[PDB]
Parts: structure tokens; sequence; C-alpha cells
């Protein structure tokens, strides 16, 4: 069992008969919290069994209260890839801005795990693409640092600044370089990403990179200004 | 540590523990912290312990993020 309230163990284990049965013998299970302030919506979110939400919000349920780590449902089907889920909770108002405890937005963990659906649905429903987290990490640093190509392509269409510095000074261009993510840092600067700003520790995309990646950026940058 | 490492570790070590879907270890990988393999090492172990402690047999993000805070000071 993942929680101390029976309804709750029923979401995540997908038993949608028997969940619906008590819920409509008292209502009042379809709020009711367990010890991480988590309802019904919040397990079959993660769970990803889609039916079990769509009987929940019909019901009327709130669908944007956050949990004790500050984890709303939309959160939760992003990071967790339940794309029919995700779709549903944006229709019902789900919060597309909501940061949880560490300052992210459902976008972020889409972007990290690569998610492109989840992202355009995000992005569509009116996600801010630099989006900061308490860190003053975007959407985009975590594409970039773990080589998500497309995912930064997509993060572009929607607007997003490949400029933004995180708490190290670090943009994704940094990121991307410090991972030797070659073909991700080359579309990088073929967009405008800087090559001259510095981080934390002084050092800029160029000097960050390794395996004489830098002149090929220099080469880019300077002829992209040109 | 070097970033790529970081995250090896981290999965490395969570590959063996049951993790919610929702989690994301790149919440912990992205910080500044300068923390060595044992902390790496210490986060995880303490997140199974507060997993367990709650007769919760999947990990959750308010896990890893206590066991953050207890190892870094």
């Amino acid at each position: 069992c993942v929680s101390n309230i029976m309804i709750c163990n029923l979401a995540y284990s997908g038993k949608l008969d028997e969940l619906k049965e008590r819920i409509l013998a008292d209502k009042s299970l379809a709020t009711r919290t367990d010890q991480d302030s988590r309802t019904a919506l919040h397990w079959a979110c993660s769970a990803g069994h889609t039916e079990i939400v769509e009987f929940l919000l019909q019901l009327g349920v709130p669908v944007n209260d956050k949990d004790d780590a500050g984890w709303s449902p939309l959160h939760i089907a992003a990071s967790a890839g339940r794309d029919e889920i995700v779709k549903a909770l944006l229709v019902k108002g789900a919060h597309v801005n909501a940061v949880n405890q560490n300052g992210c937005t459902p976008l972020h963990y889409a972007a990290s795990k690569n998610r492109h659906e989840i992202a355009v649905m995000l992005l569509e429903g009116g996600a801010n693409p630099d989006a900061k987290d308490h860190y003053d990490a975007t959407a985009m640093h975590r594409a970039a640092a773990k080589g998500n190509l497309k995912m930064v392509h997509i993060l572009l269409f929607y607007k997003a600044s490949t400029n933004i510095q995180d708490t190290e000074g670090n943009t994704p261009l940094h990121l991307a370089c410090d991972e030797e993510r070659v073909e991700e840092a080359k579309f990088l600067v073929t967009q405008g990403a800087s090559i001259y700003i510095e981080n934390k520790e002084e050092k800029t995309p160029l000097q960050v990179a390794k395996g004489g990646l830098g002149l090929i950026l220099k080469r880019l940058a300077e002829g992209e200004e040109a | 540590m070097d970033r790529r490492q970081k995250r090896l570790i981290f999965s490395t070590i969570t590959s063996k523990m049951n993790l919610s879907e929702e989690v994301d270890l790149e919440d912990y990988v992205a910080r500044p912290d300068k923390i060595s393999g044992a902390d790496i090492n210490s986060i995880c172990q303490e997140s199974g312990m507060l997993a367990v402690r709650e007769n919760r047999y999947i990990v959750l993000a308010k896990d890893f993020e206590k066991a953050y805070k207890t190892v870094i000071k």
C-alpha cells in the first residue's frame, strides 16, 4: 500500500469499481486527505489510471490542491507522463504555472523527462516557457543538460529564452557544453544562445566546452552575428 | 563532481529502489551544492527510510527533499 487512507490506495491500485462504490457510498472520501495531503486524485494521477481521474473530475472534486510537497495533480501527471490525464486536467482548469516546493512547474518535469506531447499540451495551455525554479533553472536548462535536443526545439517555438542564468550562473548553453551535448550546443548558439555570458565560475560557455567544441561554437556565433 | 557522474550515482543507486513515477532526480542533480558520492548514498538511504517510516513502499519527492535537506547541513 502507498497510503494510510483506503480510498487513496484504491486509486493508486486502479480499483475503479470499488473506488466508485465507496465514494458514492460516502462522497467525502472523494476529497479525503492522507498523510501526504494527497487525495484519490493525486494517487490516480501518479499511477496513471485515467478512468479513475475522469470519474473524480466529473464528480467536481478540486483539481489544483497540492500535496505536502507542493505537487499538484498536473505536476504529478506531467512528470509521470500521463498524456491523457494531463489533457483532461487542463480542460478542468488545472493551473499550468503552479509551482511545487522547489519552484518547479509541470513544464519543468515534462521537459526534463523529454515528454514532447505533454510539453506541447502545457505550452498550448499557457505555460510560461521561462518559468524559473528556486535555483533559477528553467525547463530548457533541464532539457539542454540531458541532451533533449527536440525538447529544446519545442521550447524555442514557444518563445523560450536561451540566456536565463541559474544560481550558479549557468545558461542552458553552459549545461549543454559541460555535458558535451554537441549537437544541442551548436543548435543553441544557432538560435541566439550567447557565448559571452559568464557563470559564477567566471567561465563562458566557451571555457566550459571540451574537445575543441568552443572553436566550433565561436565560429557559429560570430557568423550568426555577422 | 562532474554533473554526469552525479546523475549516474543517483540513477545507479535508485535503480534498485521503488520510486513513484513522478519523482525526477534531475531536481537534485541540478543543484549547486557540492555533495559527495557518500552524501548521494546517504540521501537515497534516508529517502528509503522516510518512505518506510510512513509504511509506504514507493519513494516520493517529499522523501528526497527532506533527505537532501538532512544530509546537506
